[PDB]
């Protein structure tokens, strides 16, 4: 038998974490660069996540009402003999364990979308001589390289690079930055003009040739389209792989449509035809793309059935009833496919979208369209 | 009289309803053809009906009903149907109706709205079965008040009673064929059922629990105590409101999910004080607009308390959210049903009163063990440990919500789809009244005039035997211990003679197939012949048993439909006077026995009564039809079970509606089960519209005769152990031919258990009604005769063991008590034991739960009795040492005995109550149920029996305890459970401190 | 010396899931 | 802030040692769950000294006062834990649905170390009885 002993003082550093089958597979992988890392945005407020090299789980502690004692085996330093009490079914002692910890909770892991903590990361608009400006402001926070950013972000490396590329992250003059929408698309426009001006293979672009093509006839001190900018535009509007980029053409057209909405039709509800004409005329010559207004669904609204006007999702409320109120103020009757990407952000329950709409407002159908009226 | 006040109440309710989203919808005029088969042309709106209430409406007021609807589009509305109330007057002299008319002409100076001549069937009248009809005057009135004044006008004449509990909403729902839970397009012509939508819509569901202040060691009293928290859940989202004048810290957001099936993410609203908490609660209710609000015993605790604090803060709950107490003191609204789950628990869950607490229902039905906290620690913790208290509150709300959603909601709503009532009423009425209502529907649709409510005076002990119960043997019986069988060879002779026809019957009646298509008749029949012949040779046998239970499928309803039993079939001094009689030859009437019992000296007399085989079939048709629809849903259930597994595993792929379908048909079949079973008890209720003591007697005596025939067979071929009303527990020899499977031509196999088929065959030999008739040509009064019998035994088992107790009384057993165990060792049924009885020691419960399973260990009778001897000696060591071998803390906790007072103090409980009266004030005991926690102390010596419960929670304890009393208590239990059955099994007293009296030896062959 | 025992909880209870902060670990 | 889980040592030991055979891992670990509160003395150094020598119920090992609080006897899946002179607990060895993992937060060096991974647990769900 094994004698069970207890110490007068337990180490509270020992804690129990649930290991799912997938976690076990991850755990038994020596290949990984980083195995697992606990991450948090701050010390006192934000949630704590557990990250592997490519996935993120949020941790939740679950208390229980039982006494849970972990015992480790130990070899007694001096031979110790115990008296026999009226105990039945006792084999000879062969090893000894001691309860060294008393745990009251477990750490459950739930899969969640990793996000970057963009607290101290400033916005770059393509200003000349920006190194001076980073000291015109008092940014104590230092981010030399992107790996340091990822290290201090609640996400994995792959998630980090994907989100960083998605939000158009870059680095200028050794300072990490986030490109403004305007200057990023302007750099895209000039790049496409130069790429089609030099008849480059848009499916097999590399950094050097395009960077050389953009900054050929402008001074380097006043040429903000550096090699890092090139890497960002390629990693944002193209897909890499000896890895080369191929353009995401429908995506580029969609971005371009968002840009057109934000610059030209953000204050008036133009008829769709004239907007499509002007929109079409803004592209660099011979760019291969077709268009339909549904490729900007979720970025616009329709005051009447045949007109379009820009709306930014960021300006919408987070209170459900208020946001629905303002949505119905913009449009009394909505098309379903127009309003669906606009409401995705409010509740993650995974229900039928119609049920999601049915908490405040109500649906009403017709021939093919279903509109929503808050009565 | 109170017309103008009812109009004021109506207008206030209209304002409440419109504030909560129930505006009056009036569909457009539509001059076209009211047709029910085509729906898509007619202008209007489709809605799922969720409630209805009687009301009075203005242009003097007009009677009508408001119906509350949800829709396929997520919205809601109400619409109103108007209907003239009416009732009938019957005359005893038709020829002078004109004189009676003139009389009432005078009596009803202004009350009358209209009048009309109509004809209905009267089943008390001679030659009514040949089409002679009764002529009635239908009298209509503007509202229920006028009806009640008319009845008040008519009562002195009758001095010198009809329709008094016919709810107006019921009358309209029946006449219009409207049921809550069904889908309608609402139109000007009336409601057109949408047969295409069957799946329920999804209401907003609210469940709530409050936490209140209370004084130390007393109960909350709503005149002075305050609410400290209210938790609630709405459609899987949790909310918690806190009164921070009392709760001493801000509670933070948290998750409570006791099973993955039941997610609970709670958002917290920390409000500054009580009035703000109330305003947030009411405002949230208005925000979300619930149509069900659920509680657990909220009618007796939560709601009146909320009302009195609401009044104290000058708020009007009726004005705020439309809930108010009704005439019964129950809390009702117009627009939102109040589903207090406790009513469902008490009526339909099938549990003893000792298990009617939230804990036992939660554990039994939702399947987990919630957090428990002593109230004395709950109040200080409000200040000191607020998180733990808040965990308790939300656990309460989670339990109530998922109990409601999984069990009460499908059940009540499915019951409403066949019974003409709203959810509140369907929840609260007796099952007899539900039965009554279904029959009223059937009667209205068959143009049958309803009988008046019985009013005859209560032969003081009308309490006839309802069921027969017998204890035949006590003891442990097990599949690995041998038993003696004494086979009656003339029983095997009867069986061998009957065998070809018994198997043919099995094939063709039991299985609804044909012998024509059976592959293996002769093989099976030889195999059985050999087994019976072997049993025949060695007929005094000692071998291992088969422990079976056989039980007739739905005994009393099947007796009723087989014998065509209904109240109108009872002769009542006349039959065959005007209808032809020789066609069954026994003048039409089939005589059947019942047992009459007068108590005056007490006497039972066997009697016989005639059941007319030609009487109008409306009662029995409701039972046959209801039985078939339930079978239908059991079938559909099985098809759906196949559908839920055949398909792919992507659980979220638009097949959670199919699971809702499954749940639905489950609910409808269980709803038919409970309504079906309420048909026996309905016929004996006071004030029944279809009262017949004779009918109950006929049913009980028939079932007793059938089950005794089964007893006489099993007693000749095996050993019956216990019998209760409609079930037989028995053992058969292992050599008896048992289960086979015939192979069909399609390759399928049909199951055969021969004891069951031999019994069903004998039932059909002896109790088939060969006289069932049915109108083949109704215009010409042509009857057809055939043979009906739907009574079938079915078999469950075989089991591993059975344990039966014995009485303390000479030659007497104990009814309504036994224990049975499944093959895996788990407990299948426990009836009657101390666990169920009021007043028992938790230690004794722990004892019995230990001891029952230990009889399955060992290989011999002596080894099993030795094992229980050893546990007896274990218990003797604990009890003989007067508790010395036991820590002081564990004992004091364990001392509680619990007793409900069924009445008020105004027994051993009573004196304690009286002393509680003395201690906490008589008002404390003015209500029943205070803390009845006690121990029997050795001292003071010579105290009276009624003094035995002494309040002790207020309190060398080991010398105070009367251990001999408790050993005698344990002895009593041991007598019932171990030693006296041992004696009846010829084992000498394993607990010598309780001695075997002479009589128990005498009882057995000794 | 013989004063070691378990005060039995009548039923198993599992508490509410809670969020974790950095300070919760240290 | 952020910190890695160090699991190299446990992983290397796991790959180089055989699969877990009994309820105890090769590194010598066991958990334990009790439906209740284990009522223990609030002090130990003073009370470990008055225990008579024959009992050895309160022993001293490397300057730490360990209490000998029970004995464990494993018979297949069944397990019994004897506590003190007056307690007997009956329980079972159950295979964990979710393999638990014990770790260790070194606050000093801000290092986290994987200690071990469980697969079984010894549970006792019934009221304690005397040792007989
Ligand atoms: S028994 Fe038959 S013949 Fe007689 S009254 Fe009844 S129905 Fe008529």
């Amino acid at each position: 038998s094994i004698n069970l002993h207890s110490a007068p003082e337990y180490d509270p550093s020992y804690k129990l974490i649930q290991l799912t089958p997938e976690l076990l597979d991850i755990i038994q992988d020596p290949v990984q660069n980083h195995q697992l890392r606990f991450k948090s945005l701050d010390k006192d407020k934000s949630e704590v996540v557990l990250c592997s090299h490519d996935k993120t789980w949020v941790l939740k502690q679950r208390k229980h009402s039982n006494t849970v004692l972990l015992m480790r085996e130990f070899v007694p330093e001096q031979p110790i003999t115990f008296d026999e009490t009226l105990l039945f079914g006792l084999s000879k002692p062969y090893m000894d364990v001691v309860g060294f910890a008393k745990t009251e909770s477990e750490f459950e892991t739930r899969e969640t979308h990793g996000e970057l903590n963009l607290n101290s990361v400033p916005i770059y608009n393509g200003e000349l001589d920006f190194s001076d400006k980073i000291m015109k402001r008092s940014s104590t926070k230092v981010i030399g390289t992107l790996e340091e950013l990822l290290e201090n972000s609640p996400c994995s490396a792959l998630e980090g690079i994907s989100k960083w590329h998605k939000i158009g992250g870059s680095v200028k003059d050794g300072v990490l930055c986030i490109l403004s929408q305007d200057f990023l698309f302007k750099a895209l426009h000039v790049l496409l003009m130069s790429a089609m001006a030099e008849s480059l293979d848009l499916q097999h672009l590399n950094v050097e040739d395009t960077h050389h093509a953009v900054g050929k006839d402008i001074e380097d001190e006043f040429n903000p389209y550096t090699r890092e900018i090139i890497e960002t535009v390629l990693n944002k509007f193209a897909v890499q792989e000896n890895n080369t980029w191929r353009l995401r053409i429908p995506f580029i057209a969609q971005w371009y449509g968002i840009q057109a909405l934000r610059k030209y039709v953000s204050g008036i509800s133009m008829p769709i035809d004239e907007f499509l004409i002007k929109w079409k005329s803004l592209f660099p010559p011979f760019f291969p793309c077709d268009i339909d207004i549904d490729m900007l669904r979720g970025y616009h609204f329709k005051p009447t059935d045949k007109t379009v006007q820009y709306i930014a999702k960021s300006t919408l409320p987070m209170d459900p009833k208020e946001r629905f109120k303002v949505l119905f103020r913009l449009q009394s009757q909505w098309d379903l496919e127009d309003i669906k990407p606009l409401i995705e952000e409010l509740n993650s329950r995974g229900m039928k979208i119609d049920s999601f709409i049915m908490k405040y407002a109500r649906r009403k159908r017709l021939g093919k369209k279903t509109v929503v009226t808050s009565r | 009289a109170l017309s103008a006040q009812q109009l004021l109440n109506a207008s206030k309710i209209d304002d409440i309803d419109s504030m909560m989203g129930f505006e009056r919808y009036v569909p457009p005029q539509y001059n076209g053809r009211f047709d029910a088969k085509d729906i898509d042309q007619i202008p209007g709106r489709v809605g799922w009906l969720t409630n209805m209430h009687a009301t009075l409406v203005s242009q003097q007021g007009i009677s009508g009903v408001d119906f509350y609807f949800l829709d396929e589009e997520g919205g809601s509305f109400k619409s109103t149907v108007v209907y003239d109330p009416y009732f009938f007057i019957a005359c005893n002299d038709e020829s002078r109706v004109n004189d009676v008319e003139e009389l009432v002409k005078k009596y009803l100076e202004s009350c009358l709205k209209s009048l009309q001549i109509i004809r209905k069937e009267d089943l008390t009248m001679d030659n009514h079965l040949l089409g002679l009809q009764k002529t009635l005057i239908k009298l209509s009135f503007v509202n229920s008040n006028q009806l009640f004044e008319a009845r008040k006008l008519l009562r002195p004449i009758l001095q010198d009673i009809r329709e008094y509990d016919v709810p107006y909403h019921v009358r309209v729902s029946i006449d219009k064929d409207i049921r809550v839970g069904k889908w309608y397009k609402v139109t000007q012509q009336g409601f057109i059922e949408d047969t295409r939508k069957i799946a329920f819509a999804d209401p907003v569901v609210m469940a709530f629990a409050i936490a209140t202040t209370k004084p130390p060691l007393k109960f909350p009293d709503s005149a002075v105590d305050q609410i400290m928290m209210i938790s609630y859940m709405i459609d899987g989202e949790g909310f918690l409101i806190t009164n921070r004048e009392i709760i001493s810290e801000d509670i933070e957001d948290f998750e409570y999910t006791p099973k993955p099936e039941y997610p609970g993410f709670f958002t917290i609203f920390n409000e500054n004080d009580e009035v703000a908490l109330l305003q947030r609660f009411f405002e949230h209710i208005r925000d979300v607009r619930p149509t069900v609000i659920s509680t657990f015993n909220g009618d007796f605790f939560d709601w009146p308390f909320i009302h009195n604090r609401s009044k104290i803060h000058g708020l009007d709950m009726f004005d705020e959210i439309g809930f108010a107490p009704d005439a019964e003191g129950e809390y009702k609204s117009s627009y939102c049903s109040h589903m207090d789950c406790f009513r469902w628990v008490k009526r339909d869950s099938y549990l003893p009163q000792g298990s009617q607490g939230l804990k036992a229902v939660t554990q039994s039905k939702l399947g987990y063990n919630p957090i428990e906290l002593d109230p004395e620690l709950m109040t200080p913790y409000a200040f000191e440990k607020p998180q733990h208290l808040s965990e308790y509150s939300v656990s309460d709300a989670v339990a109530t919500y998922y109990l409601y959603m999984k069990y009460v909601h499908p059940f009540i709503f499915s019951l409403c789809t066949i019974i003409p009532l709203n959810p509140d009423e369907t929840l609260r009425k007796g099952t007899g009244t539900l039965c009554e209502m279904l029959l009223m529907v059937q009667a209205y649709q068959h143009n049958i005039l309803l009988p008046n409510k019985h009013t005859d005076p209560i032969l003081e002990s009308e309490t006839y035997v309802g069921g027969h119960v017998e204890s035949l043997e006590a003891g442990v019986f097990r599949s690995d211990l041998k038993n003696e069988f004494k086979i009656d060879p003339s029983a095997i002779d009867e069986l061998l003679q009957e065998l070809p026809e018994a198997l043919k019957f099995s094939v063709e009646v039991e299985n609804k197939s044909s012998v024509d298509k059976v592959t293996n008749f002769e093989e099976i029949k030889n195999q059985i012949t050999q087994k019976l012949l072997e049993l025949k040779e060695n007929n005094i046998r000692n071998e291992l048993p088969l422990i079976y239970h056989v039980d007739v499928a739905s005994m009393y309803p099947n007796i009723m439909t087989t014998n065509r039993l209904q109240p109108d079939s009872i002769k009542a001094e006349r039959d065959c006077a005007s209808c032809d009689f020789n066609r069954p030859g026994k003048t039409c009437a089939r005589k059947l026995k019942w047992a009459w019992r007068g108590e005056f000296v007490s006497e039972i007399v066997e009697r016989e009564a005639i059941v007319c085989q030609r009487e109008n079939p409306f009662y029995v048709d409701t039972v046959k039809s209801f039985r078939d629809r339930r079978y239908e849903f059991k079938g559909l259930a099985k098809t759906w079970k196949g559908n839920l597994s055949k398909i792919d595993p992507s659980d979220k792929h638009a097949r959670d509606e199919a699971k809702k379908m499954i749940v639905l048909y489950d609910s409808l079949q269980l709803a038919h089960k409970v309504i079906l079973n309420s048909f026996y008890g309905y016929v004996m209720r006071k004030g029944s519209r279809w009262y017949s003591m004779e009918m109950a007697g006929i049913t009980c005596l028939t079932g007793a005769t059938i089950i005794q025939m089964a007893r006489a067979l099993v007693e000749r071929v095996g050993r019956p152990l216990e019998l209760d009303t409609d079930g037989i527990w028995c053992i058969l020899p292992k050599s008896f031919p048992e289960t086979y499977f015939f192979t069909l031509e399609n390759g399928k196999k049909l199951y055969l258990s021969y004891p069951c088929s031999m019994l069903n065959y004998r039932v059909h030999q002896k109790f088939t009604n060969h006289q069932y008739q049915e109108l083949k040509d109704p215009l010409n009064y042509i009857y057809e005769t055939h043979s009906e019998n739907t009574i079938f035994f079915e078999v469950d088992g075989p089991y591993k063991a059975m344990i039966l107790p014995s009485s303390k009384e000479e030659g007497k057993g104990i009814k309504k008590r036994y224990a049975v165990f499944n093959e895996d060792g788990s407990l299948a049924e426990l009836k009657g034991f101390e666990l169920k009885r009021r007043g028992e020691l938790q230690l004794i419960k722990n004892f019995q739960s230990d001891i029952f399973k230990v009889f399955l260990e060992g290989d011999t009778l002596e080894g099993c009795y030795s094992a229980v001897a050893s546990v007896c000696n274990r218990w003797l060591d604990v009890l003989d040492s007067h508790g010395l071998m036991l820590e002081d803390e564990d004992l004091v906790s364990l001392i509680c005995e619990n007793r409900s007072m069924s009445k008020t103090l105004k027994s051993t409980s009573i004196t304690t109550a009286r002393r509680l009266g003395d201690f906490l004030g008589e008002d404390m005991v003015k209500d029943k149920g205070l803390q009845c926690k006690y121990i029997i102390s050795s001292k003071p010596f010579n105290a009276p029996v009624t003094e035995r419960a002494i309040p002790v929670a207020i309190f060398d304890i080991r010398t105070i305890i009367d251990w001999g009393y408790y050993r005698e208590r344990l002895g009593s239990a041991i007598q019932k459970i171990i030693t006296i059955p041992a004696a009846l099994q010829g084992v000498s007293n394993p607990v010598p401190r309780v001695e075997h009296p002479d009589w128990l030896k005498r009882k057995i062959a000794t | 010396t013989v004063k070691i025992w378990v005060k039995y909880n009548e039923g198993f209870s599992n508490a509410v899931r809670k969020n974790v902060t950095w300070n919760n670990l240290w | 802030p952020s910190v890695d889980i160090d699991a190299s040592q446990w992983q290397k030991l796991t790959q180089s040692r055989e699969k877990q055979t009994t309820v105890i891992t090769p590194l010598g670990m066991m958990m334990l769950e009790i439906q209740g509160e284990l009522e223990l003395p609030k002090d130990f150094a003073s009370l470990a000294r008055r225990d008579s020598p024959n009992e050895g119920r309160f022993s001293e090992q490397d300057g730490e006062t360990l209490i000998r609080f029970g004995s464990l006897q494993i018979d297949g899946e069944r397990a019994t834990l004897f506590v003190g002179k007056k307690q007997r607990l009956l329980g079972k060895v159950t295979k964990l649905d979710v393999p638990m993992g014990i770790m260790h937060f070194n606050s000093k060096d801000n290092k986290v170390e994987l200690v071990d991974v469980m697969k079984y647990k010894v549970i006792f769900k019934d009221r304690p009885l005397p040792i007989m």
